[PDB]
Formats: structure tokens, sequence, C-alpha cells
């Protein structure tokens, strides 16, 4: 079989800046060469064919050369929307995929919306607390929460969760998740939720008192 | 219409609605070069000096794959517009003068043919012969017609005649074109 | 109009069999295609597994298959089929059924999950949560992996993040689905998160509304 | 690193049993070697050209009236037609490499034979030889008959070797020798076939 590399395996760029992304393959293929992109939860897309044609419907940003063993695929000027993994593909019988090349948008620094949900009255009802803290629309991902229960320090007892780089503004989105037994979550009153970000002068905290 | 000292068709590349079929081959100055066997996947070729080289099939898979979207499309555009039976031109004769005993190939060219369907075979005194029977792929022609040489390893003998039989859509019965020593 | 539908998936014991199905419509097999079975880990590449000529029944496999599965169609129902065998924690992925893969005017299907694990189907349970402002829904103790939250039946898209699931200890999934609102809203407007997990048959639909 | 033949592409179109035919053909066509070289991919809807890239115009040219949808299409986009334009190099230049040391360097050396036919005709039969070029002249003891002379056509038999005969009417007196001569370029020096009446 062909085996075929991209590279690099990811990047980050800014809107409006050139992306390139290298595939070799190990035999020669003429410009036989197409480029897919998908988008977080979507099939791919078939965006390049023949190494350089672009498909109908397919934004001119959006360029390939090549012939042989060595590929390239070429965003002019990137958009938000172009955050996807890209990989160069060869075959209609035997197929052969590139090991993809993610794409990642540099943006501008951005702060959270902070947000702290108190346990269900219905989930308490089944003998666990989860507070929930959710940090919206920021940039970098690069963020810290850190949870306090009557000012005392958490540790162990939460999880995170973040959202893939948006379409539109290229920020992300955290949900951390403190899980607390019923017994524990009513022997104390305060439950706060600090986050730490660059877009913040000093850290935020969002808190609440049981009613 | 052009003149020029070599003519190449690097992609005779052909597609039918009938089967349907396909047929990927290379020419080099009205020979044939080798030919993709779409089937099993791979390529065939002509001349042993050529063994030398590879043709990817999977070149001539996509490009079959792109002539069929296309033929599609002019089916579409042209209103159904179908292909005209032609009539082929059928001619038996030898690759070397006949001495009896000496061994010799009986070649059938079957020129005119379109839509490129046909089944050609060899009779001896009204049964088929199928050993020492082999063929070229259809060969392009200016007027975007094909013709098909079938050939038949042979022992001349006086008392032995043979005939190459012809099936085609264009033809009101087998055409049968005989040739004896 | 064209599409593949693929069909099949859901969870499967390792060492057990499990065959998919991809049926397609708008075009007819007995037109010579090149269809194509193409696999995705989570988080991981696409990872091509076998291609069947629809016409000559002409077969190819990944190197890697060796036997395990088994690729097939039946041109009377324009259905492909991969038939797999002795399942393994690496055989949990998306399975992609695709047509004529590199060549414009094709298609991919939306994909099917097939999870390989000894754990049991079990349903979600749904709560929500209390909230320039925001709501969210708890999708808590699910198995497997694919859940689908819309909130009010696709109206609103605008701020609507839902998280990844984690893995708890338990081996069950967990996530949480938040919004932001208006800060006018809470009264006026009725906003319901709609939860179905197809693998259990569960469409749970929970409106949210501060107490 | 086997040497390979480079195909032209087929661009996809935008957007008694019935027999629907397509064909695609990458001509190339070369004079002087590679001094001249021109490419002509035609696209062909039953036995009618539609649409043809012939690299002396440059760009996609509607033959008949099915072709306008995709010439208008096809030469919308730089990118087909950066590619076509090079197609000439990439394709033709590039192919013409591979033959001058396998094609254009068959040499097959012909069977000359005479035979009387079966009202007095000498037939020179010239077969299996490779390339194209022969020829071929009579002579009635060493003086070269032309009148009296007529040839076949070349004959391709198809397995890459071609065939002719070259027939000479003529009235035999006792002693006269008849020679075919054959020139052909797989040859050292001409091939000399004598026949005694
Ligand atoms: C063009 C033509 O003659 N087609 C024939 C077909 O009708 C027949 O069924 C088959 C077996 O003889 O051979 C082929």
């Amino acid at each position: 079989d062909i085996q075929m590399t991209q590279s690099p395996s990811s990047l980050s760029a800014s809107v409006g800046d050139r992306v390139t992304i290298t595939c070799q393959t190990t035999q020669e293929i003429s410009s036989y060469l197409n480029w897919y992109q998908q988008k977080p939860g979507q099939p791919p897309k078939l965006l390049i064919y023949y190494a350089s044609t672009k498909a109908e419907g397919i934004p001119a940003r959006f360029s390939g050369s090549g012939s042989g063993t060595d590929f390239t695929l070429t965003i002019s000027s990137l958009e938000p929307e172009d955050f996807a993994v890209y990989y160069c593909h060869y075959g209609i019988s035997k197929v052969s995929f590139g090991q993809g090349t993610k794409v990642e948008i540099k943006r501008t620094v951005a702060a959270p919306s902070v947000f702290i949900f108190p346990p269900s009255d219905e989930q308490l009802k089944s003998g666990t607390a989860k507070v929930v803290c959710l940090l919206n629309n920021f940039y970098p991902r690069e963020a810290k929460v850190q949870w306090k229960v009557d000012n005392a320090l958490q540790s162990g007892n939460s999880k995170e969760s973040v959202t893939e780089q948006d379409s539109k503004d290229s920020t992300y989105s955290l949900s951390s998740t403190l899980t607390l037994s019923k017994a524990d979550y009513e022997k104390h009153k305060v439950y706060a939720c600090e986050v730490t970000h660059q877009g913040l002068s000093s850290p935020v905290t969002k808190s609440f008192n049981r009613g | 219409d052009i003149v020029a000292d070599h003519v190449a068709s690097y992609g005779v590349n052909l597609y039918q609605s009938y089967g349907p079929s396909g047929q990927y081959t290379h020419e080099f100055d009205g020979d044939e070069q080798f030919y993709v066997d779409l089937g099993r996947k791979e390529t065939v070729w002509s001349l042993p000096v050529l063994r030398q080289f590879r043709f990817d099939p999977q070149f001539a898979l996509t490009n079959i794959a792109v002539l069929k979207h296309n033929l599609n499309s002019l089916i579409k555009r042209s209103n159904s517009t179908a292909a005209t039976n032609e009539v082929p031109e059928v001619t038996v004769f030898s690759k070397s003068p006949v001495t009896l005993g000496q061994p010799n190939i009986l070649i059938c060219l079957v020129d005119n043919i379109f839509p490129p369907v046909v089944n050609i075979t060899w009779l001896s005194n009204g049964h088929s012969v199928t050993e020492g029977v082999s063929e070229t792929s259809f060969l392009s022609k200016s007027d975007h017609s094909f013709f098909k040489i079938s050939y038949l390893t042979l022992l001349p003998s006086a008392e032995e005649s043979y005939d190459c039989k012809v099936e085609h859509w264009g033809l009101d019965k087998p055409l049968l074109k005989h040739w004896e020593p | 109009q064209v599409q593949l539908v693929e069909s099949g998936g859901g969870v499967v014991q390792p060492g057990r069999s499990l065959r998919l199905s991809c049926a397609a419509s708008g075009f007819t097999f007995s037109e010579w295609y090149f269809m194509s079975w193409v696999r995705q880990a989570p988080g991981k590449g696409l990872e091509w597994v076998a291609s069947i000529d629809t016409g000559s029944g002409s077969i190819d496999y990944a190197g890697w298959v060796e036997g395990r599965f088994t690729i097939s169609r039946d041109n009377s129902k324009n259905t492909l089929y991969l038939q797999m065998n002795s399942l393994r924690a690496e055989d949990t992925a998306v399975y992609y059924c695709a047509r004529d893969i590199g060549i414009d005017y094709n298609f991919w299907g939306e994909g099917t999950l097939v999870t390989v694990s000894s754990a049991s189907t079990k349903g979600p349970s749904v709560f929500p949560l209390a909230p320039t402002a925001a709501l969210g829904c708890l999708v808590e103790d699910y198995f497997p992996e694919p859940v689908t939250v819309s909130w009010n039946s696709g109206a609103l898209t605008s701020g609507v993040h839902t998280f990844p699931a984690v893995l708890e200890s338990s081996g069950l999934y967990s996530l949480s689905s938040v919004v932001t609102v208006p800060s006018s809203s809470l009264g006026t407007k009725t906003y319901i998160c709609n939860v179905n997990h197809k693998p259990s048959n569960t469409k749970v639909d929970k409106r949210v509304e501060p107490k | 690193e086997p040497e390979q033949p480079i195909p032209e592409q087929p661009q996809p179109y935008p957007q008694s049993p019935e027999d629907f035919v397509y064909q695609f053909k990458g001509m190339c066509y070369f004079t002087n070697g590679t001094e001249r070289v021109r490419l002509v991919s035609r696209s062909i809807y039953n036995r009618e050209e539609i649409v043809r890239f012939d690299s002396d115009v440059g760009e996609f040219r509607a033959v008949t009236l099915l072709g306008l949808p995709a010439a208008e299409y096809w030469n919308s986009q730089k990118d087909i037609l950066e590619r076509k334009r090079a197609a000439v190099d990439r394709v033709c230049r590039h192919n013409y490499q591979l033959e001058l040391r396998t094609t254009l360097q068959r040499r097959v050396e012909p069977t000359v034979t005479i035979s009387p036919s079966r009202h007095n005709l000498l037939v020179c039969s010239v077969t299996d030889f490779y390339p194209a070029q022969i020829k071929v002249r009579w002579f009635r003891n060493d003086q070269e008959e032309t009148a009296g002379v007529v040839s076949t056509p070349l004959i391709r038999n198809g397995d890459w070797t071609f065939q002719i005969l070259v027939m000479l009417e003529m009235t035999p007196q006792r002693g006269d020798v008849y020679t075919c001569h054959v020139e052909h370029p797989s040859l050292q020096s001409p091939i000399t076939v004598e026949w005694r009446a």
C-alpha cells in the first residue's frame, strides 16, 4: 500500500494568515492527490482533487500544488470557520489517508463569562450534589478553576470539560463539575468558583449560598 | 487534420452504459502499449520491453469513475441520444506467407466497430476453435470508431479451412469471413 | 436526493461479532461504484477498512484486517455490509460509508458509532440547572457515548454549548449543556432541553426554569 | 523509482440493446522529436467530439453545443487551466523520454519472400517488421522495374509488427533473375532476395 505523511501534525495561525500543509507519499502518484477537511462531528469534505483543482463550490482561498511524492495545501488567508483537521488522500479502491493536520486559530485575548450552577433539587433528591461552574467564550484555552467550600480549597473532587474552538469567534468554553455527597453538601453553606485567566486583571469568583 | 511524426494517446479512456463497460489503454503510433484490467485492477503490458515501467491501475479507475459521471450528464443534456450501430468491416489474413506444416498466425481485423461491444470467434469446419485464440483491446480511430484484431495460432494444412466469426448489433446475422491456404 | 445511511452500531462484547449496513438511495449499485468503509477511533484520524467494486465485486482490505472483517454488497437491495468478528477495544470507532473517495460530486455518510464494551446499555437521567444570563442541563449516567442535546427542538442555536461527555469511575458518561440567555427573559420564555440517547430509546424532555 | 507513463486526467462535468458511449482521449502529437509537441484532449459523446483542450489554443473549446456548459465552467476555473496548460510537458514531453528508450528503439528485421501468384505476378512479401518506415524496390537483371509494380498499403498486424506485399507483373525469359530489394531502419545493408525464371 501507498503511505502518506502530513506536516505539521497541527498548527496555530491568525485570521488572514497564509497556512501551508504538506503531504509526502511513499510512491509517485502523478497529480492524483486529494485534500479533505473535517470539522468537529461532521464527515470529511472534499476540498481539492487532482492535487490542485478545487472541488465545485470551494472557497478561492483553498489551493493545492505538487506532483509525484510531494504535495501542498494552502489557505491564502485563514478564516475562523477554517478550524478543522485536513487530510491528504489517494485511492478510489485501495484508500490511503494522511495522519491529519489540526488547524487552530490564534485570536485576541477574551475573558470568561463565569456562572455558577447550584445542584438540582431533583439531583440532590437522588443522593449527590453536582455543583457546575461555566467559563464562557474565553481565549486562550489555558484557565484555572478552583473550588472553595466555606473558603476551604478543594482538590480531587472536580472534573473539567472543554468544547472545541468556535467556528465564528474562535473561543473555548469550560465546565468544571464539583461532585460531593448529599451529606457533605448539606454540612456546608458557601460555595465559590475562583477563575483565573490571562483576560482577567484579577481572579473572578462566582458564589452561591444554599437558599 | 493534424500532421506529426509520432502520435500517442496517453489516455484512450472509454465508458459505456451497456454493461456498464469501460476500457483504459495507452497507444503509441497506433499500437497498444498496455491496458488496465478494471476488474482485476492491474496493468497488462502489450510490448515486453514496456514491462520495466509501472502504471498505477488506480489512475485508470479514477478516470473511468469521472467518465461515468460525464456520461450520465451527457445522457441528460442530449435528451438520451443513444449510439447508432455501425457495420463492422472484417478481414482475415496471415502473419507470414503460408507453407503447410510451418506454424502461422491467422489475423482477423474487425474495423469500423461502434459501439465498442463485439464478439470475435474462430471456426474450423463449423466448430469453434478456442485454443491459441487471443486479441487486442478496442484500438481507437480518428473518427471515434474502434478496431480490434483477433489471432489464432495455426499449423496450416491443405484440408483445413478456417473462419472468423463476428457478432455485432449492426449486423443482421453473424458475419463469417473465410480463409484457406 | 443522494445519501448513504449507516446502521448496525451500538454496543458489542469483545470476541463477539457485528454486521454494519450502509443503505444507498438516489443511485443504483448496478451503475458500477467503489463503496468504502472508513473508520475513525475517537480523537484519532481516518483509517480505511475496505472497498468493494459494486460491478465486478472486486474487494480490497487494509493490510491490518487479515480476515477478521468481510466486506460485501447486495445490488438488489443497494446496501454495503461490513461483517466484523472477534471485536477488540481497538475497534471502537465511528464507521463511515463512502462513495468513490477523491472524486467531486460524491458522498460520505454521517457515521455510526460502534462501542466494544462488556458494560450494559444504560439510559440517562436529565436534571435541570437553575440560572447576560445562562441556563443548563445535566445529562447524567448513560452508556454508550452518543447522546444528542438540542434544547427547545432546534430553535435556539446562538451560545448553545454542549460539553463533551466525561467517563466517570462507575463506567457511565455524563455531560452538561449550557446556553447564554437574555437577562430580560426567564418567566416570559420557556426554555426546555431535548435529550435523545438513541441506543437506549430515551427521549427525555426537561424544561428548565428558575425557582 | 520505476518510471511510469503519466496520464491525462478527465475533468468532471459541471452539475439490439440501447448504448450510451463516452470517450476521453489524451492525444500527444510529436514532430522533430520534442521540437514541436501538441496536446489535444478530446471528450467524445457517442461518435461526436463535444469539447476539446488544444494546447495551441490554451483553452477548452466547445466543438458541439453539448460541450458548452463544460467549456464555460472549466474555463472559469484557473486551477483547471493552469493544469491543462502544463499537461504538454507533464504528459506529452514526459512520456516521450520513456518512448526514446523503448518504442522508438524497437527494431524487427523484415522477412523477405518471393512467390508467384496463383496473369504473371511475382509477389514479394515483406513480413514482421518494425518501425513502419520501409522501402521496397523491384529489379529484373539488375535493372529497376517500376511501371509493372503495385503494392498493398502498409498492413498493421496489431502485435507491434507491419506487413507489406509488393507485386511485379513480368514476362519471364529463361535466365532472367528478379530481385526484391528491401531497405529498413533495422538493417545493416539492404536485403536482396532473388527469383529465377
